[PDB]
């Protein structure tokens, strides 16, 4: 996670959400 | 002009100055890496 690497995190969060919820 | 006083002189058969010495500066090596990722390569591969 660098200065800008930041935002990965939230992203693997999201595509979670995203499995979880859809089917 | 300290010579001057001690010493003589004659016209001076040419004129010069003060000037500075340096290497010709390139520094420049550029390459695929430098502009392909200049970024960490940890972070392109998360891309990945």
């Amino acid at each position: 996670v660098q200065n800008i690497g930041g935002i990965f995190i939230v992203l693997a969060a999201g595509l979670v959400l995203s499995v979880f919820v859809a089917v | 002009y300290v010579r001057e006083k001690v010493i003589d002189f004659s016209k001076p058969f040419m004129t010069l100055g003060i000037s500075i010495l340096y290497r010709k500066p390139n520094g420049t090596n550029p390459g695929v890496f430098s502009f392909l990722n200049p970024l960490s390569p940890d972070i392109w591969m998360y891309v990945l």
